[PDB]
């Protein structure tokens, strides 16, 4: 949504693409195909199971509320137990809900950047060797076979 | 000759929600939030906790004649306690200041029993007269058995002077009681003396307890009441006990053995012959995840608890229907 | 020929904050924090809440002779009492266990008076001299209405045994005292018996209240003191009364007729002859925002509450200078 | 801020166009116009009503704090009830404020990301039919009458 | 020709956590936790605090032999208190509703002790005689010094009564005590009249303490136990007593002259000869600074506290090794 | 990372430009050299003075929780009061935590958009006078002197 990729300039995701979560499909004479960039999306993959983590790893530790016993004169004092332990766990019902809301709305904008600089990428690598269609595919001036397609995806095509 | 930068696609059903936007589909998501408990009461780290079953506290440490199962039991993980134990006071009363006892047995994790005044060795009063029909055992009048209900012997009831001193390295509960009875009759009929005291001290105790004669509603049969009273008796330290009658003398006390986290816990389970880490009083948790609904209140290796249906975060991404 | 993508402008001055940057005007914004209250306390539901005006729980209950607007009352949806009413207590004294009752009081919306012992059904002491100038009616000695202040009769205060079974199917509010004397003079001149004691028993109750016979500071003219004491009989339960003096008797008892969610405000606030949702001491809340800052404390279908000036989200852009 | 549009590449807000928040201006031979682009508008403010009704809907609800009496004697427990209200009622006036204040930054970069992606909507559309200007104008290589002006807000021009 | 855009780098060796990424070293950074502390007790505002050192606030108050530092303290900034001052209640017993005057203490400072019972004004009773080898001063039996231990004159103890009238401004705090003797020939001994009492009043006030006779474990060598008892009594109200033994009368009362924000701190510190704005048991805190994770219990200007060992925000950019 | 602009198509930061936080190098005939762009800086600066800022000001005032005395009879109500300041500075725990490590997050995506629209501004302002590079540097058709290179950074380069 935010960097304009994902269901946007790229219309949809690839079905047959199942080895990553960012890649290319290419197109020659010798064929075409689907193929991952690991750098990409290993790099997300990290980011993403990190963020995770963290929301486990810093709850070190909530309220851990253990019972008490209040008789039948005691009874404001047992109330006070009761809303004291109303409010905290309701304070982290909203704390949780709104932590997952937000961060759900992050993730789904670090995937959008994520295939942003990744076409971005290639763009740089190719230069004026390709046009931009506008969809998310390069149409190359040469001839670009299977050594020349994998050379994209190294990062190593007209490596000067 | 063409590339195309692009995305993954599945057939994934699973939708989460955002800020902006809900029931966003995504290629992965992982649930957080615990729901599942195998619905039983379980050992905690391989130790079986006390489930007192019909009992309570005061049923097993006073020694109601129903709870014999319970007369010398072994160290224990978790206090179990129904929500409304069947067994208690058999004999009407009170026991004074049970919650705080109540919170002071769930940071015990064993107890020895240890006779500290023998029923036999008050020679100058009647001790195994003190049976009453609202504290049955198989059909036969009885009475809390950790504790003697004495009696005038020879219409005299002398005036007690009695006394146990802490020689042991633990800490040491002790128990007593004073009987209020429902007349002047019964007072004579059991006391021989009309005006009588229960005088207790330690180091840091000093009471004097003076019954009180009424007519009231009666309970298991009963308008006399029976209310219980407790210290803690410190190493090296004596508690002295005095009485010219309604004297409810301990037997046995309760030696502090094992210490360590625990709670009373309110469920209405029974054992599962199982072994666990983490417990509510509806069940034991056994997973790797960070949170759950189930229950507020908990002992164990527990994930926290929150009041939500379901938390789901997002990894994968907007899935393309 | 020429198109231009551009975006909204108006002359909104509405500025709202950021993280970065503060006082950012907007096209749009909306405010979410509640400031505004009608000013007075209204029936919650359509319903007259219980407002006891210069009365408080206790002059009321005991029924203090300037409290006879509450003589008998209808349903109440909300409590409301005044700082400090000037009512209370008319005779000096204490009431035991006030506070815990009032709490009690909170979740009732009900009250029905009952006749529990006649005043007239004392045919062994004297029941109409029992009146005080601490507690005047239209310039006459009174006392607080619900009890009954019992005297000697023919120099003879014969011991008092009564008792009241609650065959209703609602739980009982029973109030009933003890009189504490300025010296034994007026203990002879009111009671005869010099030693005297009030036992009060229930299935749960068992005490034996005894009088204080001091000097002490006058208040409202009197150096002695009453002390009220409560409890709930249940129903099929009976209570148990005996004394030989200083007795101030119950008349009547309260039935729990209707309970429910409420609790007591302290407020200076009359009634609106109004209607509400919410209400706070301060005044009832009628919108559909879901913020406010007005007061902590309150009741009814209440938007929730926090302290702080201003809350307004950017829902525009920003705006053009 | 963020996306570098509003305030930006794009200078200022048209108060002339009323009719939503993201727009077009259009000039030819037959005049010049306001007119917005719906889509974009009714997405925006879609996203923006559920953010606010998120943050109302998701508070059920906090602490709800109903009086207790104390007495003389009981004045630690008393002050214990203060202390826990202090606490909890503070706790909320931080995330309150913070909360208003991080999501009130989203906001204005929702909408700085939005007119970004409606101004590369029209630029895809348009290909080399047109020169940016680099104010956030296209000046057409061609005539464009009002029939393709309009064709270019419908997403309909060149379809190809 | 050639222009260039780009960014700060440093040799800044500060690492930043991110949600997405964590020890990521940036340009700058601010630390916002403050760890550190002079490790003192400090006048607070300029003002010394009351520091009692190896005295507890009930010592002070009584006046316990070996508390003479404190006979007449000047006005206090807040109260220091060691985990287990020594001197404390030197004749054993105990100090009715302790917490609650200690919690009342801590909302003030100053006291002004005044005399309202001279001890030379004990005609008819012995008023020098009362100490104890539990209460020694250099090497000599004594007793708390603002309270009289009374005993009989002449094989006589006279029926005691007596009154002060708070003709001052203030609000006056007044102790009195009860000796619980440890059998009857000691109270023959000391007060002639084997059954005795003690009834106190005031406007507020209603009792009738009664000693209590027995045999309890000996604490500095003595089984008889000393209770005492306390009460503000309010600007033009007096306090009455009335006692046939028993009694530890009152000589010394405190008239409250300054209330304030303070509270009683548990802490093994010595003054530090010093001055600062905030304070926690360990020690002052000097700094611009918004948090910390020093200690939880804390008063002054104090930047708040935390649970963790590091927060620090990035403010530059990531640095480029 | 979420803007592609540091550590992405500008490979590096420069250790030689020392008087603020974004800028340029330049080079030609005269020499080449490093020189800050103060508005960018300056804008960046009050920012994130104002992000800290609203951290440290909106704590007015967290929980003050100044202790209490219960006796050996009044456990339940000590662990009450007990409980209660963990539950407390346990939640403060995780808001703190947890707000740093998002606002961390957003601090670096901040500079790394500021440095994308510094790059957007140079180039809208020397629009086809010279050609971008793909590494942040662009390259002019003309001579540029440094009164020319000056007048670039004053945002007065070809003014019309
Ligand atoms: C009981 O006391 C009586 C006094 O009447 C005495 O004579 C008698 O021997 C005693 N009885 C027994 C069984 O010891
Ligand atoms: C109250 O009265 C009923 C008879 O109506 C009786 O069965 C019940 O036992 C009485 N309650 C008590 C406590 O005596
Ligand atoms: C009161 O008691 C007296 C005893 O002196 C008795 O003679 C008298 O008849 C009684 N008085 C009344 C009015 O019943
Ligand atoms: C205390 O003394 C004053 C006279 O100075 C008197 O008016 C007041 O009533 C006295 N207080 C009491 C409780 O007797
Ligand atoms: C003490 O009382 C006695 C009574 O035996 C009396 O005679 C004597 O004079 C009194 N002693 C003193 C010292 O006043
Ligand atoms: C308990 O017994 C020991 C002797 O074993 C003695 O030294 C100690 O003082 C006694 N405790 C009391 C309170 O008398
Ligand atoms: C990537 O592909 C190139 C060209 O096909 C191939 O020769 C080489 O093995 C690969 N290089 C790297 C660094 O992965
Ligand atoms: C998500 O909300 C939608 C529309 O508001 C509703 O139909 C549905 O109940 C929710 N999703 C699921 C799986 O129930
Ligand atoms: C916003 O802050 C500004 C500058 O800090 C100040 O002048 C003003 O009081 C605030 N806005 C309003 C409307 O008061
Ligand atoms: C939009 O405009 C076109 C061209 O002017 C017009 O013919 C048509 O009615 C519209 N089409 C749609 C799908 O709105
Ligand atoms: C940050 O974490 C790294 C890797 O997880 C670890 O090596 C290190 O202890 C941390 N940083 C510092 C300065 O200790
Ligand atoms: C900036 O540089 C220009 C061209 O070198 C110079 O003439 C002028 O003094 C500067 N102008 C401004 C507005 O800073």
């Amino acid at each position: 949504g935010l960097f304009g990729a994902i269901a946007g300039f790229i219309e949809g995701g690839w079905q047959g693409m199942v080895d990553g979560w960012y890649g290319y499909h290419h197109s020659n004479e010798q064929g075409s195909g689907y193929a991952a960039d690991k750098e990409s999306t290993q790099k997300a993959i990290d980011g993403v199971t990190n963020k995770v983590n963290s929301i486990i790893d810093k709850m070190n530790t909530q309220f851990e509320a253990v019972g008490r016993e209040f008789n039948n004169l005691e009874r404001r004092i047992e109330n006070l137990n009761k809303k004291m332990e109303d409010g905290f766990l309701d304070v982290w019902t909203y704390n949780a809900e709104l932590l997952v809301l937000m961060e759900n709305e992050r993730t789904l904008d670090f995937h959008d950047s994520n295939v942003k600089n990744l076409y971005d990428k290639v763009r740089l690598q190719l230069r004026d060797n390709a046009k931009e269609l506008g969809n998310g595919c390069f149409e190359f001036y040469h001839k670009c076979d299977n050594e020349c397609m994998e050379s994209v995806r190294n990062g190593t095509y007209d490596y000067s | 000759d063409q590339i195309c930068i692009g995305y993954h696609a599945n057939n994934s059903t699973e939708q989460v929600d955002t800020i902006m936007e809900k029931n966003v589909t995504v290629t992965h998501a992982q649930d957080i939030l615990e729901k599942t408990h195998n619905g039983k009461l379980c050992d905690l780290d391989g130790v079986k906790p006390l489930i007192l079953r019909d009992c309570s506290v005061a049923g097993w440490l006073l020694g109601n004649p129903m709870c014999d199962e319970f007369i010398n039991v072994p160290e224990w993980s978790y206090i179990v306690e129904k929500a409304n134990p069947v067994n208690d006071l058999c004999y009407p009363g009170d026991f004074n200041d049970y919650e705080e006892l109540k919170h002071l047995l769930s940071r015990i994790n064993h107890f020895e029993k240890i006779q500290i005044i023998p029923k036999s060795s008050w020679s100058s009063h009647e001790a195994s007269l003190g049976v009453s029909s609202a504290c049955p055992y198989q059909r036969k009048s009885s009475f809390f058995r950790n504790v003697v209900w004495l009696i005038k012997k020879n219409s005299t009831y002398p005036t007690i002077k009695r006394s146990y001193n802490n020689t042991n390295q633990e800490d040491l509960l002790v128990l007593w009681g004073i009987h209020h009875p429902k007349d002047a009759a019964e007072q004579t009929k059991l006391y021989q003396n009309p005006t009588t005291y229960i005088s207790v001290g330690t180091s840091t105790l000093n009471q004097r307890l003076v019954p009180r004669i009424a007519t009231r509603s009666k309970v298991n049969g009963q308008s006399g009441r029976m209310e219980f009273f407790w210290t803690i008796l410190k190493p090296n330290d004596a508690i002295n006990f005095e009485s010219n009658g309604n004297f409810i003398a301990p037997e046995y006390a309760y030696k502090i053995v094992k210490k360590g986290d625990s709670t009373i816990m309110k469920s209405e389970l029974e054992y599962g012959n199982c072994n666990t880490k983490c417990q509510t009083p509806m069940g034991a948790i056994n997973s790797s995840m960070p949170f759950h609904n189930i229950h507020p209140l908990t002992i164990g290796e527990c994930p926290k608890y929150v009041k939500s249906n379901r938390l789901v975060l997002a990894t994968g991404l907007r899935n393309s229907p």
